């Protein structure tokens, strides 16, 4: 889907959830 | 220990 | 799930509880990749050493839940099966190699806050992110503990591992459509699958387009959570051109 990966609750309303830094902070390639 | 669903999604 | 914790309400919408209609219990997870579409384990629905062989009728989807047991009116939507395919080079002799299947649902599912579907990654997305030390998150309504059960949903994120510490760990021999993640010993955090969570979702959080991508599929393990052990994940982008190629005939 075109909106697929973009949850109503966190993504769409520009809210994180309480661990997503934590995948981010693991994440090097491309910074 | 799962509750019962409606009864429409065995049918 | 083991040493996570629990979901916050709509964190993995994509989500899907494959339950048994008789006895009425969990039977793994899985998810939801469009709205008529569902993503899980080969193993769940087919697997001769233990006499598992579904058919569609013998099972229901259950989309958009939180709680384990409880019927979630007016927020879960329970879905029957129109057709279950399964990957035909899925090795249940061996190893699990390509443990994946695909099932069509009757009816489309509504999207909500509490359901939506996860992306399938590119080539692109899998070369940047599938990499040693990067995080995936798991979920699932499996086992707390390899030898109880939980409330809600559980959540655990955990580094992808090096393929040769993969392969130092096991006597199971390892394939190109699988992934293991996981702690080592040394490092101070734990964290596993369990049995009750194959099928469901490895995703990781694209940091290029802030979109999740499922990169991975609960699959097999030795143990739960034991050091020295990790879990293994079906390569979703590995097999993505036979996702494709059942999709576009039968969707
Ligand atoms: N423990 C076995 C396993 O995971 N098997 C058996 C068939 C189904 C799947 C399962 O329960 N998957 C769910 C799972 C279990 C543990 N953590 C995470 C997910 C494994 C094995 C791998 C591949 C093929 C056969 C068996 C195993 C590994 C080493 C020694 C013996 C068995
Ligand atoms: C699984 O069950 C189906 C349904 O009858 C059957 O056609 C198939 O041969 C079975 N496969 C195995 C490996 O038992
Ligand atoms: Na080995
Ligand atoms: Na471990």
């Amino acid at each position: 889907e075109a909106d697929c990966g973009l949850r109503p609750l966190f993504e769409k309303k520009s809210l994180e959830d309480k661990t997503e830094r934590e995948l981010l902070e693991s994440y090097i390639d491309g910074r | 220990d799962f509750e019962e669903i409606p009864e429409e999604y065995l049918q | 799930i083991v040493e996570g914790s629990d979901a916050e309400i709509g964190m993995s919408p994509w989500q899907v509880m494959l339950f048994r209609k008789s006895p009425q219990e969990l039977l793994c997870g899985a998810s939801l990749i469009s709205d008529r579409w569902v993503l899980t384990a080969a193993h769940c629905l087919l697997y001769p050493p233990w006499d598992k062989n579904f058919t569609e009728n013998d099972l229901l989807v259950r989309i958009g839940k939180h709680s384990r047991t409880r019927y979630e009116r007016n927020i879960e939507k329970i879905s029957m099966l129109e057709k279950i395919y399964i990957h035909p080079r899925y090795n249940w002799r061996e190893n699990l190699d390509r443990d994946i299947a695909l099932m069509k649902l009757k009816k489309p599912v509504a999207f909500s806050d509490y359901i939506h579907p996860v992306c399938l990654p590119d080539r692109e997305t899998a070369a940047s992110l599938l990499q040693a030390g990067y995080k995936g998150r798991v979920t699932g309504w499996g086992n707390l503990k390899e030898t109880g059960q939980p409330s809600v949903l559980q959540v655990v994120n955990l580094p992808i591992v090096e393929r040769p510490v993969c392969k130092d760990s096991t006597r199971i021999r390892i394939t190109d459509n699988m992934f293991c993640a996981g702690y080592k010993p040394d490092e101070g955090k734990r964290g596993d699958a369990c049995e009750g969570d194959s099928g469901g979702p490895f995703v990781m959080k694209s940091p290029f387009n802030n979109r999740w991508y499922q990169m991975g599929i609960v699959s097999w393990g030795e143990g739960c959570d034991r050091d020295g052990k990790y879990g293994f994940y079906t390569h979703v982008f590995r097999l993505k051109k036979w996702i494709q190629k059942v999709i576009d005939q039968f969707g």
